[PDB]
């Protein structure tokens, strides 16, 4: 409804995962194949992550699209870009420090 | 005399003076102009698609 020529992708996996490819357009060009956009949403999560390839365009677009398809209210960006999305996983999730003292 | 007339009007033509003005060759203006007009449509309709939003 926001624009008239758009590819929109889905494919869920486990680990609680939805990858979505996103090729863009509007009312007189044809969705463009070439430069798509990537993004990895975890259900039930505050949090999604996206590859930068082309959404300086139509960011507040997806950002109201995530925000109202997981019924939230607002949406920020942090201040965290990386190429290893490991990393960026295990270092939102806080998850990167695995060792606990038990005598067990 | 066909000819003769021909090149009669084409010496005509040639002493003649107009203001300039610009265009392309003349076996694109159908073309043109279907296109031009599916783009109004289209542009039309998106409009007022987005206008009752």
């Amino acid at each position: 409804r926001a624009l008239k020529n758009v590819t929109v992708s889905f494919r869920e996996t486990e680990e609680n995962a939805v990858w979505i490819r996103i090729a863009w357009g509007t009312q007189y060009t044809k969705p463009n194949q070439y430069k798509p956009t990537y993004v990895v949403y975890y259900s039930q999560t505050p949090y999604a992550f996206t590859s930068s390839s082309m959404l300086r365009r139509n960011t507040p677009l997806l950002g109201q699209a995530l925000t109202i398809a997981s019924k939230h209210h607002q949406i920020v960006k942090m201040d965290l870009r990386s190429r290893y999305l490991d990393s960026l996983k295990a270092i939102v999730f806080k998850q990167y420090n695995q060792t606990f003292e038990t005598h067990n | 005399h066909l000819n003769f007339l021909k090149k009669r009007l084409l010496q005509q033509c040639e002493t003649l003076k107009v203001p300039p003005k610009k265009m392309e060759d003349l076996t694109n203006v159908s073309s043109l102009l279907n296109m031009e007009r599916a783009r109004d449509k289209a542009n039309e309709e998106g409009l007022a698609l987005l206008q009752e939003e």
